[PDB]
């Protein structure tokens, strides 16, 4: 695993041509993430 | 140590925590080729995920980063799609979780859009799909997502061309 930029914590990206695509989060250390609720589900097929 | 409590659908965390997942669903540039194709979800249970040990790693680390960081953890409620996801719950997130080859570099990945982490349920690209029909975008078949707290500190800002 890498190391986090120096003097940073994370990384985001940010999508910069797809205005309607929201962030990404990038961790370096696995104590930074809880995982908090674990979702069960189906997609669904359009109508 | 890990327990699970289920939520009830008429709890408001429950309803929170689906209307998070159903409102950050979007379009993808792969036509669905990864993750399916598919609108909204059929969200089937939401359990609170419970370890002591995993929650006091968790919070002392917040301590550090936040300490870093002027006294702000920048935390965040976020996706994490994984074939690890069992894994996870028990053990922790840690190194063998990290996408190595990701294009933001070899860390561990978290999405603001439920759909984003839906493509890497089944591995990375989506791998060959579900394992009973092989189907990348299987309406039978059951997925996990996880929705985590992450604490981002001192984040650098990437622009990508996506
Ligand atoms: C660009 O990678 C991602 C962006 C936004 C969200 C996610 C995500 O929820 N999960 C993953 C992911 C990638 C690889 C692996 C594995 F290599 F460990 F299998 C696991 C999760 N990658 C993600
Ligand atoms: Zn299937």
């Amino acid at each position: 695993m890498a190391h986090s930029p120096p003097g940073h914590h994370s990384v985001t990206g940010r999508p910069s041509v797809n205005g309607l695509a929201l962030a990404e989060y990038v961790i370096y250390r696995g104590e930074q993430a809880y995982p908090e609720y674990l979702i069960t589900y189906q997609i669904m097929r359009p109508e | 140590g890990t327990i699970l409590i289920d939520l009830s659908p008429d709890d408001k965390e429950f309803q929170s925590v689906e209307e998070e997942m159903q409102s950050t669903v979007r379009e993808h540039r792969d036509g669905g080729h990864a993750g399916g194709i598919f609108n909204r979800y059929n969200i089937l249970k939401i359990q609170k995920v419970c370890n002591k040990k995993l929650w006091e790693r968790y919070t002392h680390r917040r301590k550090e980063v936040s300490e870093e960081n002027h006294n702000h953890a920048n935390e965040r409620m976020l996706f994490h799609g994984s074939p690890f996801v069992n894994a996870i719950i028990h053990k922790g997130f840690d190194e063998r979780h990290a996408y190595i080859g990701g294009m933001f570099g070899a860390g561990i990945y978290f999405a603001e859009n439920s759909s984003k982490s839906n493509q890497y349920v089944y591995g990375i690209g989506g791998g060959t799909g579900c394992p009973v029909h092989k189907d990348r975008s299987c309406y039978i078949c059951h997925r996990q997502l996880l929705f985590c707290r992450v604490t981002l500190g001192k984040s650098f800002l990437q622009f990508s061309a996506m």
